[PDB]
RNA sequence: UUGAACAGAGAGCAUUUCCGGCAGCAGAGAUUUCAGCUGUU
């Protein structure tokens, strides 16, 4: 006969010291954790309700803003605090974003400014300090491109020359500007694409596919010798400046307002296009738009890729800013306020969270890329909670209640009505094309990723 | 990475040329099986062992020992939890332990209600209600507890402060609680079931059992469903959404006397006043095996959390081991003919002298079962009752007050809505039943719309013509008679014409069968005047 | 939590150990009971160097036991299996957490340094360098440690 | 149970473990407290009588105005209630509809009548006295504390003779007259 | 005979259940294969719990991010 | 932008080196352990 029941040790469970924290035992058994699916579901619902609780993206503005309305913004690729806003009255401003204030304000020209770039001039003469002064390239309207110096108080290794390192003249009004960042070659866009280098006051070379005015251009961030430039006859053109030969051209259906590359893939690019849409192209086969972002109401104005290679920010001529993932093709987030009208530029900051946004009003408002991730650093347990909830939500995505809650957002009134009007139009168009496919013999299925291309100049097999 | 626990650990369930999907599936299979094996590795960390009583002789049995020898033989802590009250003044007593195993709630039949810690002997609340109090339970903590009454059901505070007269639970007779939905379930002597949310204080639903007075009630925890035993001989499983019963079962003749359910959600024990007992497989609904001749109607039976069965039939109390296994040897039996080992002897017996067991319940996380009878309370020591090694995220049997209020707020924020209670606990995750098995697309939906708009030409709706099968069971004629006589439709014109066609072809086949003009007899006059029709 | 993670990492060596013949299941579970008590008292607040020392002494004892046990029970002085240096680097990791939660006590520092000098077969010359760097940057005004 | 913080409150708006929608302000308890009565069943039975009176007044309203049936019956009911003691002013049949309260009936009860006539000192003490058996209604005494009393017995409620209460009273006035052994 | 199942459809469960097989899958068998394992701490071990909760994109928080440079070397 | 060496950190990559299994020798710590020597697997 062996008799032994359960013995419990109080010193095994409730410990000795009056400070030592209480011990926690476990047992992972499905006979002792009953409602697995329902518990995870209600946890997901609580998660998305808390996200709507903390949905507060807007975080502030810049100093007093300009006097006319922002038409260009450039982010310092070297630092994180620094940007430059080109207004429309004719004043450029260099901004510190640590305390949200103006460094400096220059009356650059008399007409508008057209474009900015912030950079590091590799003079053959001497190397300017890349910790003491940062150097802007400002392209005007009155036939001027100037290189400017700014004293930045990042460091204090030390403790003159407040403006106008040099000027550059031309014939036409330039429209766009940027810099091939190796040995500081820079492209300007006016009548024809003129490639300049710093010390020579003259264009090193010139290209143009046709005789059209050219309005915007951009070098790719990696494989850094390739130029992409749009064209007012609804065109995209590619150039390989190591060859100085214009590489390829395609003609679209509407003028492409802006363009940018993704710095995580380096041979794809997004084109913000006037028919209310955004397009995603690869560098090899321009025949297929790799994707189409399709959630606006009027002219888009600008896009930018993400440093994380996943987010695309766009700002419409409508009073709104949209944000998309690279995958889904319908806008995840939408920001807006009554205090801003016709956003003209939006850019990412170099740490994948903060969005600079220059609208037409003259303020510059910045936003969070996630409505939930408070910038504050967080303890371990809380970090685990937030991540566990996010993966749980991403799992339980397509249940209908979670779908309704997370998709439910607020948009302004005129825009809601205009979306429903466009929806009514699309339903009628569906009916008409269905009747046409009934009646005629063979009309080929023309996919939505190619319903917007009229033709390339170089073709394939 | 094969182990012995995978059989219990594994969560049961029901190929493309797409590379991303293939990689996703191989990824999820790899990490799923790694996780299951890791939990089977967490198996080692459990602190204690089960309790066991083993004979070591064949001359000695198991049941012949009693509480005297066991109290002498096992430790001072267990012998001190071997409670023995004496409440001779008020009527027979009924018992409910709280879920934490730490607060005893007793109710006499006359007015006595007491709520005690019982372990370090604190006494929270005592109330001498005069009206006949019928049943009682803690609801969510040791802070809120409900008793029934003669007529109206009352909710009392921890101290004895009266808090609620829940009007609409008329003549309540058996209470219980669902702790993961804050649900008070009351079975009345009205035949009505009433589910009440104690959180917002709102009756979630009623349910109408057309049998009669609710005889007995118990809940399946792993499904959170309510089991009622009526008077007709039926036991019926219900859920608070639909007004029809989920399932009915004819388990006893005469009236049902008691129901009880194992925590594993896979075994039910019912006992009926026709001196009978049934051991039921819940899922698939096959009454597994049945004892037919007990020498008393069983009052109350209850399940262990380790697989003991407790039977209470008047002045006796018996406990059986390993009873719920399926094989035809584990039949519970009062005696083994000539030491027949395949039969199942009683595991531990006891009598009471002059009482009658009013009911009984296991303690949660010790190994004792508490008996409530006509004048006193007793807590019998049993070796293998409770799982010694608990889990501390749901039920912490050692609970500081701060930890209490934290667990309580967390469960309020973590409640389930009352509508997710069904017969299968993965259905809230799974797909719709009616919708398609394979995911179709825009092209597929355009195709099926085109097919349903071509069906008017290709006759897709009405069953087609075969002269082979007999005209009684002929699908066209059964369709025609299933349709009424008074309205005539274009579909009906179509089915009339094709039934004429089936008659024609079947009569030609009858002529070729019986032996009239056959072997490709061609009617070329019909050929020649088909020109204009 | 953190206790759970450390025990989880502690499993597979014990798994291999009872998988080989030299340990049985009850010995295993008792050892893990002692381990839980130590690691939980280490990760609550209120612990100290005396707690650390008691844990390290316990693990050194179980290493001696496993040595004599395997030696007797299968005559293999050193088996090609995870267990050995697993126990050893568990000890070294305990030393590491000990200095990080208390960098103050030179006695405990010295026990760590003497253990690392003693097991000089499998040390890293670079790891003794790392320890001396740690000690000098924390105490530079200890000419004796110099 | 926590004074739980901001976000968890705005998630758990509608929860309340103390006051529910159905126990409407704990009205029964509050009136029970003000008049020191003993059973929840007493309150709810008074509720039922009040409810039946109000359904009578409602159907009497739904009858057409100038019926002598209606006039004579409503006036007779007003006689019955004014002699009963529940409602005060006999003229407003609106106050038949709107003044009839369980508070009014429970104040027509016995111990409130003691506090009315300033027999006892406060109402709980009056309940102690009626339970202890010192107070009689006319020729016999009362032990059931929940006696209803109309006006015509409010006229005759008094303390019992040769009680130590009446002894103390007439002793303070210096008028105990122990031939009656009062 | 002596078993009677209800066939009616619980409409609130019909709300709580899915729509169809959603786009990123192909078959409801796949859909249940994904929704097989609960991810909670109270169902798997802590190591696998972190291993399943480690998200795809991760950054260090307060540092300048750089476009990737080709390592041809 | 390259060519050499100089001084290395140890925070990367491959062992394709040999060792972490033994009989005999002596040195060392307070009985027991760290490295070499010869042959061996």
């Amino acid at each position: 006969m062996k008799i032994k029941t359960i013995k419990r040790s109080a010193d095994d469970y409730v410990p000795v010291k009056s400070t030592q924290e209480s011990q926690m035992p476990r047992n992972l058994n499905p006979e002792l954790h009953p409602f697995e699916r329902a518990r995870e579901y209600t946890k997901a619902l609580n998660a998305t309700k808390l996200e709507r609780m903390f949905a507060k993206p807007f975080v502030g503005q810049l100093g007093y803003g300009h006097r006319d309305g922002v038409y260009a913004i450039a982010k310092n690729y070297g630092s994180l605090n620094k940007l430059a806003t080109g207004s429309a009255d004719g004043v450029i401003k260099y901004w510190n974003m640590s305390t949200r204030e103006e460094f400096v304000s220059f009356k650059a020209h008399y007409g508008l400014v057209t474009g900015l770039c912030v950079t590091q001039p590799r003079f053959h003469d001497k190397k300017p300090d890349l910790k003491s002064q940062n150097f802007m390239l400002s392209c005007s309207d009155d036939k001027t491109v100037k290189l400017w110096s700014i004293n930045v108080d990042d460091y204090s290794n030390k403790n003159n020359e407040e403006g106008l390192i040099r000027t550059f003249d031309g014939e036409s009004a330039f429209q766009g500007i940027d810099s091939h960042r190796e040995n500081s070659t820079f492209a300007t866009g006016g009548a024809k694409i003129h490639l300049w280098d710093v010390n020579r006051l003259k264009p090193v070379s010139d290209l143009s596919w046709g005789a059209d005015n050219i309005t915007s251009l951009k070098f790719n961030q990696n494989e850094t010798d390739i130029l992409a430039s749009t064209g007012s006859d609804n065109s995209i053109v590619l150039y390989d400046l190591r060859t100085n030969s214009p590489t390829q051209k395609i003609v679209q259906t509407m003028r492409t307002n802006a363009i940018c590359w993704n710095p995580m893939e380096a041979f794809n690019f997004v084109t913000a296009n006037e028919d209310h849409n955004a397009y995603y192209y690869d560098m090899r086969n321009l025949s297929r738009s790799l994707n189409v972002f399709k959630d606006h109401v009027s002219a888009v104005m600008d896009v930018d890729f993400s440093p994380t290679g996943d987010e695309i920010v766009t700002g419409s001529y409508d009073k709104s800013i949209r944000i998309y993932k690279t995958n889904h093709g319908h806008s995840r987030e939408i920001y807006h306020t009554k205090r801003m009208q016709h956003v003209f530029q939006v850019k990412y900051s170099m740490d994948s969270k903060y969005i600079i946004s220059g609208s037409d009003d003259g303020n510059v408002r910045l936003w969070r890329s996630k409505a939930w991730e408070r910038s504050n650093v967080k303890t371990t347990r809380e970090k685990n909670k937030l991540e566990y909830d996010e993966k749980l939500k991403e799992r339980f995505r397509h249940m209908p209640e979670i779908k309704r809650i997370s998709r439910h957002r607020h948009v302004p009134q005129v825009i809601k009505k205009a979306q429903e009007i466009k929806n009514i139009e699309l339903s009628s168009i569906k009916r008409r094309e269905a009747n046409e496919r009934r009646t005629r013999k063979d009309m080929p299925y023309i996919s939505e990723r190619k319903k917007q291309i009229v033709g390339t100049v170089h073709k394939y097999e | 990475k094969e182990r012995e626990n995978q059989n219990k650990f594994e969560r049961s369930t029901y190929q493309t040329k797409d590379k991303k999907l293939r990689a996703g599936l191989k990824k999820i299979d790899e990490q799923y099986k790694k996780a299951v094996s890791s939990a089977a590795a967490t198996d080692y960390l459990l602190p204690e062992s089960n309790g066991y009583l083993e004979p070591e002789n064949e001359l000695e049995k198991t049941f012949k020992v009693q509480q005297s020898e066991i109290k002498s033989s096992v430790d001072v802590s267990t012998a001190n939890k071997a409670l023995d009250l004496s409440l001779k003044e008020f009527g027979p007593y009924h018992i409910k332990y709280a879920k934490n195993g730490t607060h005893l709630l007793i109710t006499g039949r006359k007015g006595h209600v007491a709520s005690m810690d019982w372990r370090k002997g604190q006494l929270r609340a005592e109330l001498f209600l005069n009206e006949t109090c019928h049943s009682a339970t803690y609801l969510q903590n040791e802070q809120y507890f409900a008793v029934a009454q003669k007529k109206y059901t009352f909710i009392y505070d921890h101290e004895g402060t009266e808090l609620h007269r829940l009007k609409q639970h008329i003549e309540a007779r058996h209470l219980d609680f669902l702790p993961y939905h804050y649900l008070l379930v009351t079975a009345g002597e009205t035949g009505w079931l009433k589910y009440h949310d104690v959180s917002t204080g709102q009756l979630v639903s009623e349910l109408r059992t057309k049998a009669g007075p609710t005889m007995a009630m118990a809940q399946n925890p792993w499904n959170a469903v309510m089991h009622l035993g009526h008077s007709n001989g039926t036991v019926s499983l219900w859920s608070p959404s639909m007004p029809e019963p989920l399932v009915k079962l004819l388990s006893a003749r005469g009236p049902v006397n008691s129901i009880a359910i194992d925590r594993s959600g896979y075994y039910m024990a019912t006992t009926g006043a026709d001196r009978s007992m049934k051991i039921w497989d819940i899922r698939n609904f096959k009454q597994l095996h049945s004892v037919e001749s007990l020498p008393t109607p069983g009052t109350n039976v209850s399940i262990s959390d380790t697989g003991l069965l407790a039977l209470s039939r008047g002045p006796h109390v018996t406990l059986w081991k390993d009873a719920l296994k399926l094989s035809g040897d584990s039949k519970p039996c009062f005696g083994s003919m000539g030491g027949n080992p395949h039969r199942n002897t009683p595991y531990m017996s006891h009598l009471f002298a002059g009482n009658k067991v009013e009911n009984l319940g296991f303690v949660p996380f010790e190994d004792l079962l508490g008996v409530g009878h006509q004048t006193g309370i007793t807590n019998l020591i049993v070796p293998g009752a409770g799982e010694a090694n608990y889990d501390a995220l749901e039920l912490n049997p050692f609970e500081t007050k701060k930890q209490r209020q934290e667990q309580e707020v967390r469960t309020l924020l973590n409640k389930l809505p009352a509508d997710t209670i069904t017969l299968d606990p993965n259905s809230i995750g799974s797909v719709d039943k009616r919708s398609s098995t394979i995911r179709l697309n825009a092209k597929d939906l355009a195709q099926t719309t085109m097919d349903a708009n071509n069906k008017a030409k290709t006759n897709s709706d009405i069953p087609d013509v075969k002269p082979d099968v007999k005209g009684k069971n002929s699908g066209l004629r059964s369709f025609l008679r299933k349709k009424t006589q008074n309205v005539i439709d274009e579909r009906k014109l179509r089915v009339q014409k094709q039934l004429d066609k089936e008659k024609n072809i079947r009569k030609r086949n009858h002529q070729i069968k019986q032996g009239l003009i056959s072997e490709d007899h061609k009617d070329v006059i019909e050929e020649a005047l088909s020109r204009f029709g | 939590s953190k206790t759970r993670y450390y025990l989880e990492q502690c499993i597979p060596e014990m798994d291999d150990l009872v998988e080989k013949g030299l340990f049985t299941k009850n010995e295993v579970s008792l050892i893990m009971k002692k381990r839980t008590d130590f690691e939980h008292r280490l990760n609550s607040r209120g612990s100290s160097i005396n707690d650390y020392i008691k844990y390290i002494n316990y693990e050194s004892n179980v290493n001696k036991l496993r040595a004599k046990r395997c030696k007797r029970i299968l005559q293999v002085k050193k088996t090609n299996s995870l267990s050995d240096w697993s126990i050893q680097q568990r000890i070294g990791f305990i030393y590491q957490r000990g200095t990080n939660k208390f960098p103050q006590d030179l006695k405990f520092w010295a026990m760590y340094l003497n253990y690392m000098k003693a097991r000089g077969n499998q040390t890293s010359y670079k790891k003794i360098h790392n320890i001396y760097n740690q000690l000098l940057k924390l105490h530079p005004t200890n000419v004796d440690i110099w | 149970v926590r004074k739980l913080k901001h976000h968890e409150q705005k998630l758990l708006k509608k929860v309340d473990f103390l006051e529910w929608k159905q126990d409407q302000g704990h009205r029964d308890t509050q009136v029970m407290r003000t008049y020191h009565i003993q059973n929840r069943e007493d309150y709810h039975k008074y509720n039922r009588i009040c409810g039946d009176i109000r359904r009578l007044a409602n159907k009497l309203s739904l009858l057409p105005p100038t019926d002598p049936f209606r006039r004579k019956h409503e006036q007779l009911l007003l006689d019955k209630l004014y002699a009963m003691g529940v409602l005060t002013t006999k003229s407003k049949i609106s106050d038949l509809e709107n003044k009839v309260t369980v508070s009014a009936i429970c104040r027509r009860r016995l111990p409130v009548i003691m506090h009315r006539l300033k027999m006892a000192e406060t109402i709980q003490d009056a309940v102690k006295f009626i339970e202890q058996g010192h107070v009689r209604v006319g020729p016999n005494l009362i032990n059931d504390p929940a006696y209803l009393v109309t006006r015509n017995m409010e006229d005759y409620v008094t303390w019992v003779d040769n009680s130590k209460i009446k002894k103390t009273l007439l002793r303070y006035r210096n008028q105990i007259d122990d031939f009656d052994f009062s | 005979q002596n078993v009677i199942i209800n066939e009616k459809v619980n409409k609130k469960n019909l709300k709580y259940q899915s729509s169809a097989v959603p786009f990123p899958f192909e078959n409801r068998e796949q859909y249940e294969r994904s929704l097989r394992m609960p991810i909670g701490q109270e169902w798997t071990s802590r190591a696998s719990h972190q291993e399943l909760i480690k998200p795809r994109i991760m950054t260090k928080p307060g540092q300048v991010i750089d476009p990737l440079k080709a390592p041809f070397k």
